[PDB]
């Protein structure tokens, strides 16, 4: 067979350095533990300094910070202030009631 | 680097079996 | 005695399943590998409950005509090995490896 | 009328829970797992359980307590062993 | 201006609680002349085919197939009760258009059911159905459960 | 940021039950091949002859193949003999 699973070979980027051990398994599985979605931050505009509570009239914002079926996700996992949690919550809580989320 | 591609191709060949017989179930 | 090597590496079942008493709900029945010490163990019983249906008074010459026969494609016990494996392809599934 | 034949598509889809699947055709027994696992991100066979007979409200606030604790004990000893597995390849 | 009833899919609803299992199939009718009658508003006929009415056409029970009391609860009741159905399905030609399979809670026979369906008994019925979906019913605070059994 | 969670003082620092990975036997996976190969192009199909032939090698002389049939977990040893140092204590 010709082929290999993505998820056995590590695909180099162009204009960066390598050691030989960046060809291992060590260096798939070592990526694997240590890969944390650091780039949220600048991507999340809970992250940036916006008050949570001035998106409570723009649904799509905050579906990003509730599960599937709408439950509002835990600190642990939206990775936000206990200040932007607080008021994130408080937005999603009154778009509900408003009749938009 | 050959000498890490060598022990690299072995996993690989092993782990791309192993996960043709468990998909197979 | 290379027809006779021949003939026991063809009869003889690779696999075999076998049920484990594993969990107090029904054993499973899981295909399991065989070596050649075992293949040539079922092999051989096959070739002795052919051979005892043969005439002739001498065990000798009732093996010794079951075993021409093997050797010249002629042999029930083709279908008892095509019976074992049969039942093992259908547990494939059921196999753990690991 | 027709204007309301043409847009009954993303109208019906546009009301989703968020509890479907859309099967795969080629393997069925894919999309049960899927629809399994929003079930558990939602906790909704343990809400359920829970739901089923009534709890005192000090004894519902004591196991919310003990539950924390122990996610967070839990947390604190994953990271003492990650500390443990890298002083020992370093050769601590 | 003539009723004129269709069937748009087949719904495979099935309830599976902690003493029985409950399996429905339903066909989605809708007359497709609804849209032709006289003093009908976009809002009336966007709401008619965002709710389509439901007819049922097979019911089952665990003690339709004979399983009494504490064994109607049970895996096996419910995965003969699923073979049953999938049967019942083929043996009344309705198995033609697309089935929606909506499943409610997480009894014994929920995965009894699922198994049935990916499996040999379903080999037909699998090959109709389109979507499958999660309906248990939870309560955001609502009224107060029995007290805990003290056993 | 990421919320450190330091545990109290322990009287150990212990895995219950250490995961260890056991490979597959190379015997049983050349049978879950040549198992497949029949199911596909049919029982003693010439297609699965090297299959067959590797089948043979693996379990001439021991059906699951001479393999390193042994492994065991040491991080509870390091975890017992690294915590003191580790666990930032205070001095006494
Ligand atoms: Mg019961
Ligand atoms: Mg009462």
């Amino acid at each position: 067979t010709k082929k290999i699973d993505q998820s056995l070979s590590k695909k180099l980027p162009k204009g960066t350095i390598y050691d030989p051990f960046d060809f291992s398994m060590g260096r798939i599985h070592l990526d694997r533990k240590y890969q944390a979605n650091k780039n949220s931050n600048r991507n999340d505009i809970m992250k940036s300094g916006a008050n949570p509570l001035e998106f409570y009239a723009r649904p799509r914002i905050l579906s990003r910070y509730v599960t599937s079926t709408g439950r509002i996700q835990h600190r642990d996992i939206t990775g936000l202030s206990a200040k932007n949690q607080r008021r994130l919550s408080k937005a999603i809580r009154r778009c509900q009631a408003i009749g938009l989320m | 680097e050959q000498e890490v591609l060598d022990v690299w191709e072995k996993k690989v060949v092993e782990e791309t079996e192993l996960m043709a017989a468990r998909t197979s179930n | 005695i290379q027809a006779l090597e021949k003939s026991l590496d063809e009869l003889a079942p690779l696999m075999m399943t076998k049920t484990f008493n594993t969990g107090v709900a029904k054993a499973s029945v899981i295909p399991v590998p065989l070596n050649k010490r075992q293949r040539n163990r079922i092999a051989w019983n096959w070739i002795v409950q052919s051979a005892n249906q043969r005439v002739s008074s001498d065990f000798a010459v009732r093996l010794g005509e079951e075993l021409t026969a093997i050797a010249k494609g002629t042999s029930s016990a083709f279908e008892k090995r095509d019976q074992i494996h049969k039942t093992a392809i259908a547990h494939r599934a059921y196999i753990q490896l690991k | 009328a027709e204007i309301a034949r043409s847009s009954v598509e993303n109208a019906q889809m546009r009301f989703n829970s968020g509890k479907s699947i859309i099967v795969n055709k080629n393997n069925p027994a894919e999309s049960f797992k899927r629809l399994n696992r929003i079930m558990f991100e939602n906790n909704i066979p343990g809400d359920k359980r829970s739901q089923r007979f009534y709890m005192k409200p000090g004894k519902v606030a004591e196991l919310k307590r003990s539950q924390r604790h122990r996610k967070e004990f839990m947390m604190g000893f994953k990271r003492l062993i990650e500390i443990v597995k890298d002083a020992k390849r370093k050769g601590y | 201006y003539k009723p004129k009833e269709e069937v748009v899919k087949y719904i495979l609803h099935g309830k599976f609680t902690k003493n029985n299992t409950h399996l429905t199939f339903s066909s989605v009718v809708e007359d497709k002349n609804f849209h032709k009658n006289k003093g009908l508003t976009y809002n009336d006929t966007m709401l008619y085919y965002l709710n389509l009415p439901q007819k049922v056409k097979i019911s089952l029970s665990t003690g339709c197939l004979g399983f009494r009391k504490a064994a109607r609860g049970e895996y096996e009741a419910a995965f003969q009760t699923s073979g049953r159905m999938f049967e019942l399905i083929k043996e009344k030609n309705m198995l033609n258009k697309d089935i929606e399979v909506v499943m409610d809670d997480f009894g014994k026979g929920r995965a009894a059911f699922i198994s049935a369906l990916v499996g040999k008994e379903g080999a037909s019925v699998v090959k109709k159905v389109v979507k499958i979906s999660d309906a248990t019913k939870l309560k955001f605070g609502g009224v107060r459960s029995p007290k805990m059994r003290r056993l | 940021k990421p919320p450190v969670y330091r545990l109290p003082p322990l009287p150990r620092l212990k895995v219950k039950k250490p995961i260890i990975r056991q490979e597959a036997n190379k015997c049983l996976v050349l049978m879950s091949n040549l198992l497949q190969c029949w199911s596909s192009y049919g029982h003693m199909s010439p297609k699965c002859a090297g299959l067959v032939t590797e089948l043979k090698s693996c379990t001439s002389e021991s059906a699951l193949g001479k393999r390193n049939n042994v492994q065991k977990s040491n991080i509870n040893y390091h975890a017992a003999r690294l915590y003191d140092r580790i666990n930032g204590k205070p001095h006494d």
